[PDB]
């Protein structure tokens, strides 16, 4: 709906602790560039960073694929908006994870990261892979506040026995010729 | 007359009250309106003084933010003059000196301390008698510049004539942030303002409840065996809290509860189902003299009793 | 407004897309309606001499005591 609507949000993916979904968001990112072909999706890896900043310039040399350009030494907060707000360009695709880790003494660094696809030509769908920890208490304090953001929610429960023992019949079953344990040391 | 538990207009809402109160009363509309062109008819009247040197106090009631919007559009279209309003827990002093280099001076930010980028503006207003700076600083006395070093930076700007500071003052104590060392640099001239109009804005920082949806939304995501253990510790708070003393269960007992109920198996597997508990701030540990970690729930009282009844399905 | 849904206090209006720069006087705005403006301009252009002129008289006074 946002690719053809025209449309632009933000979207917190509040998954559970330690569950391994990280796989699960690789499958439609590579389902969406054989079905259309147009659009850059840049990627997001700040394992490196163990700062609160650095993060902004480590992804302001993505700019239109083919159109690079150098930093300059203080430079953020003017040119990294200014091309997303270009109804010229493709739309751009942000990923974003370990949000939680990127907080500062009063998380200034994520007041700008949730308020561009807000403001004027709302053109960056955000997108946050990331484990439960904390909701919306201290890290962004424009909920329960603001009328202007209206985000949205999804979490995910962690799976039982209905899903467990059903995706180890695909797992070996698939591969293997014959099974080496009983089904009674699978429950 | 206790907590929140004979009330039932409980969960004070955020966003979706607004909807309601767009409806205002019009009791007597017109008078309001006029009294409000009452000062606009002193249009030419603030660049009389504010050129020799002087400010605008703005005191009163209704909103003071909702009237210095309207006099910009009328004469301030091509006049240097920069807005400030400093509301959310996130204004500093730090914001707006640094926002005046780059943008009016043209100039990197790299100043060191903070008392070495006051004396390095002032050379560039003193020897120049040409940069004029219109200071609309909304609502002047926040709530995280209560400090005496807060007053002596602006202070400082006050002393040349080139310089237009008006702020708007929303407290009874307006002369406790400034004393006779700095009224002499500001030279306040009182002017009171009739508005009679609510706020709508910074209406964020005062305490509401905690979002309900916080409690709900976080027991979807978890095992079934830490369900029973949270629906087993709020039953035997509220049975004990109206002894004073509650100073909280201790670990024996509650290690015996857990096989009593079916729970844990072990101690080890026990402390592993905590993990996700202390740090989504639901419970934490306290230091005790008996060598027993204490659990509590550091909540409200009216909330725990809210959440038995969302549990009946 | 615009100024006061975001996270950030930073909002400046330099007059920079008028091509002109002009310069407007103090005295021009003494006159806001029928209240003679060929006399307005002529009362505020003394009502910096008698004030310039006391001034002087003050630093003079307490100097010489």
């Amino acid at each position: 709906e946002h690719i053809c609507g025209k449309k632009a949000g933000s979207l917190y993916l509040s998954g559970a602790p330690g569950t391994g979904k990280t796989a699960c968001l690789s499958r439609i990112l590579q389902d969406l560039k054989k079905e259309l072909k147009g659009f850059k999706t840049i990627m997001l890896n700040c394992m490196s960073l163990r700062t609160a900043q650095a993060v902004f310039p480590a992804i302001a040399q993505e700019i239109c694929q083919e159109e690079v350009s150098r930093p300059a030494g203080k430079d953020m907060m003017r040119k990294l908006e200014k091309h997303m707000t270009a109804e010229k360009g493709p739309m751009i695709v942000l990923v974003l994870d370990e949000m939680d880790q990127l907080d500062s003494k009063g998380q200034d660094v994520l007041y700008t990261l949730f308020e561009w696809p807000w403001l004027s030509n709302s053109h960056l769908v955000l997108i946050g892979i990331a484990n439960t920890l904390d909701l919306t208490d201290r890290i962004l304090p424009r909920l329960q506040a603001r009328e202007k953001c209206k985000p949205q929610l999804l979490n995910f429960p962690p799976y039982t026995r209905n899903q467990i023992v059903t995706i180890l019949q695909d797992r070996l079953n698939q591969v293997s010729r014959d099974q080496v344990l009983d089904n009674a040391a699978v429950q | 007359d206790r907590t929140l538990q004979k009330l039932k207009r409980a969960k004070l809402d955020q966003q979706t009250l607004r909807n309601l109160l767009s409806k205002v009363s019009p009791s007597f509309s017109a008078e309001l309106k006029q009294l409000n062109q009452q000062y606009e008819k002193l249009f030419h009247k603030w660049m009389l003084q504010l050129h020799l040197g002087f400010n605008i106090v703005l005191y009163g009631l209704g909103s003071k933010r909702d009237l210095l919007e309207r006099f910009r559009t009328t004469m301030l279209q091509d006049s240097i003059h920069v807005v400030i309003n400093g509301f959310f827990p996130g204004i500093s002093v730090k914001s707006v000196l640094n926002s005046i280099t780059e943008e009016v001076l043209d100039h990197m930010g790299t100043f060191r301390s903070i008392l070495d980028q006051l004396d390095w503006i002032v050379n560039k207003f003193k020897e120049d008698s040409s940069l004029e700076l219109f200071l609309l600083i909304h609502n002047l006395d926040s709530q995280m510049l209560r400090g005496e070093k807060s007053q002596q930076i602006i202070g400082q700007l006050s002393s040349l004539h080139n310089i237009y500071l008006i702020a708007s003052i929303d407290h009874l104590n307006a002369p406790l942030m400034w004393d006779h060392a700095k009224q002499s640099l500001f030279n306040w001239l009182w002017y009171e303002t009739t508005t009679y109009s609510p706020y709508t804005e910074e209406t964020s920082y005062e305490n509401s409840s905690l979002p309900l949806s916080s409690l709900t939304h976080v027991l979807r995501s978890l095992t079934p065996n830490a369900r029973g253990i949270f629906r087993l510790l709020i039953k035997y708070q509220l049975d004990n809290q109206d002894n004073p003393s509650y100073i909280g269960l201790s670990f024996q007992d509650f290690y015996q509860q857990c096989r009593e109920a079916f729970l844990v198996n072990s101690d080890l597997t026990l402390r592993a189902q905590l993990t996700e508990f202390r740090d989504h701030k639901l419970i934490r540990t306290k230091k005790g003299t008996d060598g027993v970690e204490y659990l509590l729930i550091p909540v409200d009282n009216g909330t725990l009793t809210d959440f038995l009844e969302k549990e009946e399905e | 407004m615009a100024t006061s849904s975001m996270s950030k206090g930073c909002f400046v209006f330099k007059p920079n897309s008028k091509k002109r720069k002009i310069s407007l006087p103090i005295e021009d705005y003494f006159n806001k309606g029928k209240n003679e403006p060929e006399d307005s301009k002529l009362r505020f252009e003394t009502y910096q001499l008698i004030w310039q002129q006391m001034k002087s008289e003050n630093e003079r006074l307490q100097e010489e005591l």
